[PDB]
């Protein structure tokens, strides 16, 4: 996407 | 007092984060290092006593503890995150650490690697002259 | 680099200007008292050497030394002046002095009595660990 | 952004408090003035448009509003008190106002008068260009 | 006066150095590329007039002049050294420009490139009014 | 010292 | 207005 | 460690 992570 | 000091040290962050040609066994896309530095010529090690990375929960050993410089952690992955960077100091009073949120964020395939590099003014009020003259040293 | 320390100290600059009535044998309407000293009662004698009060050639012995506290002239005149004021520090190092333009101004009778007070503040860029040692306990 | 005009201004806040020769017909001991004022010489005009003093409960009137140089109140009194200061500026943004808790302390009786001197330095944070060249004329 | 702008513009100074597949035939065994730019996408093309790169003696041209953006050298060569750069202002008053003594460094044949970035804060004490705008559109 | 306070 | 000496 | 440019 950039992906990210979760939170 | 009425007088004071301002010690005034540069603080460095930053990071690399590059897709890898081929992923890892894992299916891990990308390859990436964060870090904590000086400006140039300036070795920080004088008044930095430990720098604590904390990388995302997925990592194992979560809690990254560099002692010496270079005060870095090189990993894979497949995701940026928010990683709390605890810059420790070597002395016996308030304060003996500093906290920054660093985005660890990451680019997609098909666009240009990341090199990333965030510079913080850290401000001591008033130190001892013992541990002042350390953050003189760098 | 850095490595970069700011001490700073406050300083009060200062004079009463009474009239007197009856005039002096030598015509002197005034009579006046000029002084540099630290704000909240501060000792400024620990970075200060000496405070020279530069007068108006009329008067004898124009140039004037404290060498102690308190850093004082009192005297009679009939005239207002710029008066140049040299304060000499403790360092064996750049700067030796600072050097302000004081205005010793008077008011006539059938106006208010001069109470007049000036605000100073002296920053010193990296100073030696001697001499900031004084500094601080001013 | 990330660029930063930061304007800085110097303001000097003070009073002075004499006991009278004799009280007033109401048995006021005390004769005081406070004021806020610019460093020599400058000219807070351009950019203040209006001082307030915020006087106790017990006076008549007591707030007391200059809008134009000098921003001094001229009082008689028996006690001392904390006396709140809003400094208003010709400025269409935040901050439009700051206010400073000024001590309007009196001496006893058998001591000497008051003249005390307190500077204060505001900083704007990229202020329009407008109210900065009224900031920049004084 | 006492009022002052300083207005505060952010540089970023840095450079790739890769190791070629197969020499030059001249006989060059790196490519590198040095640049200077606003960080996070500023354009700096709004108080800079022209980036200068001083390469050695060795290049033909030595003296490269950058006027338009993308502010950079590209390459090719057999060692490393101090490549002083100069960056000029749509100032009128000084200063006029600003230098910088860059270390453009090569990595070995079996180490990784070259990735570096250096940042660097300018600091103008009262600008014009035209020279200010122009610096905060950046 | 006498302070309203 | 003022008996100020001057230089 | 790195080659130069001699000065
Ligand atoms: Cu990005
Ligand atoms: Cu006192
Ligand atoms: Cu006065």
């Amino acid at each position: 996407k950039a992906p990210r992570k979760q939170l | 007092m009425a007088s004071s000091c301002a010690v005034q040290v540069k603080l460095e962050l930053g990071h690399r984060a590059q897709v890898r040609k081929k992923p890892t066994v894992e299916g891990f896309t990308h390859d990436w290092m964060v870090f904590v530095r000086g400006p140039e010529h300036s070795n920080i090690q004088h008044f930095v006593e430990k720098v604590v990375f904390h990388l995302h929960e997925s990592f194992p050993r979560p809690k990254r503890v560099c002692k010496d410089p270079p005060y870095k952690v090189e990993e894979s992955g497949y995701a940026g995150f928010i990683l709390p960077i605890e810059v420790y100091f070597k002395n016996k009073e308030e304060p003996r650490k500093v906290r920054f949120d660093y985005d660890l964020f990451l680019h997609l395939e098909g666009h240009p690697p990341v090199n990333h590099l965030r510079c913080e003014k850290l401000t001591f009020n008033n130190p001892t002259e013992d541990f002042r003259r350390k953050l003189l040293k760098a």
